[PDB]
């Protein structure tokens, strides 16, 4: 693992790094705005 | 829109090109949080590329204050006295290199 | 104008608080203490939604079949009242079918 | 306790000194450190007669006294920011305060 | 009272935005301001300006005389400008004299003495030096400085210039903040004369040409409010000017001074300053 | 016209046949971009400061 | 109500700082400066066009005045300033028409007398001799 070996020179991981993987969280899609919502869908 | 706003001519300051070129920059301000994420770009500019521009424009004295601020700026400051203080917060190097150049 | 004049008084905040310094202790109690306890029998809240989660009707329905029978009386009205709302909402009313 | 480590000048001879105190064969640069004990001891002779502790994060990763010797000839410098930048030649239109 | 910190904190910015609009400060110089470095900002002043200065030398062209008369009094609870000012105004009141004859070979020792009286006058002296960030570069007693303190402050930065690169370099410097301060500009705004008239017959009684003869050109809306006349300018049929005006009068006094223009060789398609 | 249509009869179908082609084997080569270790730790960073 | 709007003085101030010249309600009350600022931003962004246009028709009215000085017509001059291989725009004719009026009658004699030796041309078609402001400089 040269993964780990990059790890030395990154910072400590807190709860402020924290971040999913991309594809994991789609954006929730609410009413408002002239796109989403004039008759809302 | 151009009756809401003012207008001006176009002008140089002292007939800018004439005998010589003088540039109107005078000061740069940098004000960066040590310990502090929206600085965090223009921390990176403050280590690679402040050596690097205050060696391309000498007439130019910057200044790099790094205080607790929780938005860093840059307040450019010309020889007739307009000031623009422009905010880098957040921004990569790259998008303050192409800020600091054109201040 | 409902803008105020004045910037509100400070928040600090203990993030070294007994609450926070040990938040999440015990959360691995299952996995690494022989599984005599699940973690959801640490949550503490009300008796009829410990380890479930449901939408409004079905957490209306089953608040009204565990903890119903001690429920006070307007209190209790209003549950049925909500239910033969949201039975009414869910299941006659929306976009998709 | 600071944690400016400088590699001296005669690292490869301490270094002979000390595999020879752990065990002494030829080609002593590639001593493989499989034994526990043989590794424990040559790493805390080393700490202590330099001052300049092996990170468990690289503790692994030297199996060689070989892997050894060039974590001991390579400099660490710590230094505060401001002291890194006002050490470092700045050109005199460029002034770096730090309220801090 | 809606809760959260940051609209607050907006609106207390441009409350303290509208106070700076209603109650504005007092102006005070940028030296007892913050991001300042008085050793820092005179070299890169010259190299600002592309001039070696002498850093000794330049820094004693900002000490007013007024400044220290301050100090010395305030230390009861350094040299001067007044030896640089006098070798920078005298060489650039002979230093400009010297091109304005070189460009004009026609003007008379009265008009090159006052196009060197303006240039370096007060009013166009102290717009260089404003712009060029000496008004920020002294030491002086008031604020803003006044400008009997910053034309003599900016004259002592051309003196200074003087014995760090000598003429060759400052008969440059000269050349390009106060020459190029005429461009645009008319003769007769810069020296002003009373009845160009007079001023018309002498100079052609100098060259040996006769009288000229007031005649009127062309003309439109002689009995309106609104004429224009043309009033010609013959010396021996043959006219050297011509110059309009609201009324006769306003434009033989213009004629005049488009003759002398013409004579000078101060005219508006006139060969323009080789940089 | 410079030739019939006897004459340019299959006349492109050498780089019609392989115009398509291309065109099929672009269509068949979607997938999921590769995804790295270095965009995942690369957000550590969002915590660095200076000493 | 768990979180509602504090930054709305703020999003009133936008629309409200375009619209502070305006006359009437339409400077203060936002409702009715909201679609006047819209308005006036649809105004702004169309006069793009016709910024262009009406300036080239006064362009075009400015050369017609002083080619009718010396004589000539608007498209007998163009025209024919094309012709002499002068490509000088509106803008710039309309400059020496004003400002260097000497240039301006020695341009309205070149496209004149391009004019007449193109009708003493055509007069005798077939094979006769261009006239000398008829050669083109051909480019290869
Ligand atoms: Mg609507």
């Amino acid at each position: 693992a040269r993964a780990l070996d990059l790890l030395r020179g990154l910072p400590r991981v807190s709860l402020a790094n924290l971040k999913p993987n991309p594809g994991s969280k789609k954006p929730e899609r609410r009413p408002r705005g002239r796109r989403r919502g004039r008759k809302c869908g | 829109t151009a009756r809401g706003t003012p207008s001006r001519f176009l002008a140089s300051v002292l007939h800018n090109g004439l005998g010589r070129y003088v540039q109107q920059l005078q000061r740069l301000s940098f004000s960066v949080s040590r310990d502090g994420a929206s600085s965090r770009g223009a921390r990176e500019f403050v280590e690679r590329e402040v050596i690097d521009f205050a060696r391309r424009n000498p007439g130019v004295v910057i200044y790099v204050n790094s205080r607790p601020c929780c938005v860093p700026r840059v307040v450019a400051e010309y020889l007739n006295g307009a000031v623009r203080e422009e905010s880098i917060h957040c921004k990569s190097v790259e998008e303050i290199s192409t800020l600091v150049q054109k201040l | 104008i409902g803008i105020r004049l004045t910037l509100p008084p400070p928040k600090v905040v203990d993030r070294w608080n007994e609450k926070r310094a040990m938040f999440g202790v015990y959360d691995n109690i299952g996995i690494l203490g022989n599984f005599e306890k699940h973690p959801k029998e640490l949550i503490r809240g009300p008796i009829w939604l410990r380890g479930w989660k449901g939408n409004e009707l079905q957490r209306c329905i089953r608040k009204r079949k565990m903890v119903g029978s001690r429920m006070f009386a307007d209190d209790l009205h209003n549950l049925n009242k909500r239910i033969r709302y949201l039975y009414k909402h869910f299941n006659r009313h929306g976009k998709f079918r | 306790r600071s944690r400016a480590y400088t590699p001296p000048e005669d690292l490869q001879s301490r270094l002979e000194s000390y595999v020879k105190e752990v065990f002494l064969p030829s080609n002593w640069q590639d001593i493989s450190l499989e034994d526990s004990r043989l590794k424990f001891n040559l790493l805390a002779h080393l700490a202590d007669d330099l001052g300049h502790v092996v990170p468990n994060s690289r503790l692994h990763q030297m199996c060689r006294v070989r892997d050894v010797l060039d974590f001991y000839n390579v400099p660490i410098q710590d230094r505060s920011k401001f002291d890194e930048l006002s050490a470092s030649n700045l050109p005199p239109n460029l002034k770096i305060t730090w309220s801090y | 009272v809606k809760k959260g910190f940051r609209a607050a904190f907006r609106f207390q910015k441009e409350l303290e935005r509208q106070r700076l609009l209603r109650c504005p400060p007092p102006p005070v110089r940028r030296s007892e301001k913050p991001n300042w470095d008085y050793h820092a900002e005179i070299q890169a002043f010259g190299h600002r300006l592309q001039e070696n200065f002498s850093l000794d030398l330049l820094k004693t062209a900002f000490v007013n005389s007024c400044y220290i008369k301050s100090e010395e009094a305030k230390r009861q609870q350094l040299k001067s400008n007044q030896e640089l000012s006098e070798q920078g105004t005298s060489f650039s009141q002979t230093c400009l004299t010297q091109f304005l004859e070189d460009e004009y070979p026609d003007m008379p020792t009265e008009g090159i003495k006052n196009l060197v009286d303006f240039l370096t006058g007060e009013e166009v002296v102290c717009h260089v030096a404003r712009n060029l960030a000496v008004e920020q570069l002294t030491l002086s007693e008031e604020f803003p400085v006044p400008p009997a303190v910053l034309q003599q402050t900016f004259f002592a930065v051309i003196g200074a210039l003087l014995q760090s690169s000598g003429p060759e370099r400052t008969a440059l410097f000269i050349r390009d903040f106060l020459i190029t301060q005429m461009t645009g500009k008319e003769l007769f705004e810069m020296w002003k004369i009373i009845n160009p008239m007079g001023l018309l017959v002498e100079e052609l009684k100098k060259r040996n040409v006769s009288a000229p003869e007031s005649r009127l050109t062309r003309q439109s809306g002689g009995t309106t409010a609104l004429p224009l006349y043309f009033v010609g300018l013959y010396c021996d049929k043959k006219l050297i000017a011509e110059g309009p005006g609201e009324t006769v009068l306003v434009a033989e006094e213009e004629a005049a001074r488009v003759a002398l223009r013409k004579l000078y060789g101060f005219t508006e398609n006139r060969r323009p300053w080789n940089y | 016209p410079y030739m019939t249509r006897e004459q340019e009869r299959g006349h492109a179908a050498v780089r019609r046949r392989e115009a398509f082609e291309a065109i099929k084997a672009a269509a068949t080569s979607k997938f999921p971009p590769h995804r790295f270790i270095a965009d995942q730790l690369d957000h550590l960073n969002v915590t660095k400061k200076w000493s | 109500l768990r979180n509602r709007v504090t930054d709305r003085y703020f999003r009133i101030q936008e629309v409200l700082k375009h619209a502070r010249h305006f006359r009437g309600r339409k400077n203060r009350c936002y409702r009715l400066a909201v679609r006047t600022v819209i308005r006036a931003f649809v105004k702004c962004t169309k006069a793009r066009y016709l910024k262009k246009k009406n300036m080239r028709t006064l362009w075009i009215n400015r050369i017609t005045a002083a080619s009718q000085e010396h004589g000539l017509k608007y498209p007998a001059l163009i025209g024919n300033l094309v012709k002499c291989q002068v490509e000088l725009n509106r803008k710039v004719l309309a400059d020496l028409a004003i400002y260097e009026p000497k240039t301006f009658k020695s341009l309205a004699a070149l496209a004149s007398r391009r004019r007449h030796e193109g009708f003493a041309a055509a007069l005798g078609d077939g094979k006769e001799p261009e006239g000398i402001f008829s050669r083109v400089v051909q480019y290869h």
